[PDB]
């Protein structure tokens, strides 16, 4: 019985993300990830991988939500690129995601509660990873909402795989290689954490 | 119609260690919102006032969560267990036996995970816990 895992490539169509100098555009960096994450989890027989987005479209933040409901997904995995003015600032990051009525809402509250956990605990094993094959522009998982929506039953984390403002980490991140090593890096993140704990 | 305000005045769930207290930082932002307390596999945990059960599924974390409604918007809660010992609409009094503790929460030793709710709203239980 499998551990199923919404893999987000960010942006896509219209919207291309953040582009590099270079011209390397977010949206085909993070796809190209997502795929070779989406491989190396239906590799592993603990998990099954499938893709919010899996093409060269727009897709609104609710869609990658109702796509990754629909495909009863356990956990969800957004990947991006970071972008800064400061040229020079690099590294990747994890951010961590949110969302009788007086039990309506204590459900809700507990379930964000674990989600909001376990998110932490798999992003920490995440950075752990990447801070293997990159630096990290933030050593700790940083709280944010955003994405996800309201997703409180569906833990997420965000993956910024680096900074593609940055001369040297876009080519990195425009390289088969190193998109590679953080599917592998984001994978092993996961495998490590459900490894530890598994879906009970 | 209402637990009041905080005096010592309600049951303990259940005795023994508080091993996770309200407030507790957990990590980044996430800080407890309850109190974790000991007891033995299978411990006898207790209504801490008068009320109603709303609620008694098996939440994803927290194991099997017992929830007595106490009026106002006032209700405990009750996770980690492995049995509860009544039905939503049950009607239970203060002390009356409502779940049995496990690890169904806890993952690594059997424990109870107490809150309450005031407005809904998470509050540090303490204060109710008299006898
Ligand atoms: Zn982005």
């Amino acid at each position: 019985d499998k551990i199923v895992i919404a893999i987000d490539a960010g942006h896509g169509g219209q919207d291309p993300g953040a582009i590099g100098p270079g011209g390397t555009r977010e949206k085909n960096v993070t796809i190209a990830i997502a795929r070779k994450l989406r491989t190396l989890l239906n590799a592993d027989p603990m998990f099954k991988g499938v893709l919010t987005r899996d093409g060269d479209y727009f897709i609104s933040v609710m869609g990658r939500s109702d796509v990754a409901r629909k495909q009863n997904a356990n956990f969800l995995v957004s990947i991006h690129a970071d972008a800064a003015p400061n040229r020079s600032a690099t590294g990747a990051s994890v951010w961590v995601l949110s969302n009788d009525p007086y039990l309506s809402q204590a459900v809700l509250d507990l379930q964000f509660g674990h989600s909001q956990r376990v998110g932490y605990d798999v992003a920490t094993n995440m950075l752990g990873q990447l801070e293997r094959i990159g630096s990290l522009h933030k050593r700790r998982p940083e709280h944010a909402s955003l994405g996800v929506l309201r997703s409180p039953d569906i833990p997420s984390v965000l993956v910024e795989t680096g900074f593609i403002s940055n001369h040297g980490e876009e080519r990195l991140l425009a390289s088969d290689e190193y998109q590679q090593r953080l599917a592998e890096a984001i994978y092993q993140g996961l495998r490590n954490y459900f490894q530890a704990h598994p879906l009970q | 119609g209402g637990l009041g305000s905080p005096r010592g005045q309600a049951y303990w769930p259940v005795r023994g260690p508080t091993l996770h207290r309200y407030g507790e930082q957990l990590q980044g932002e996430l800080r407890w919102k309850g109190m974790v307390i000991g007891a033995s596999e299978g411990t006898e945990v207790k209504a801490i006032a008068d009320g109603r059960v709303i609620l008694a599924d098996w939440l994803q974390g927290y194991g099997l969560v017992v929830v007595v409604e106490h009026g106002k918007g006032d209700m405990s809660l009750y996770g980690y267990n492995q049995s509860a010992l009544v039905s939503v609409g049950t009607q239970v009094r203060a002390g009356q036996p409502i779940a049995l503790v496990g690890s169904s929460g806890g993952q690594g030793r059997p424990s109870l995970y107490f809150e309450i709710r005031r407005q809904g709203q998470a509050v540090n239980p303490q204060p109710w816990l008299g006898r």
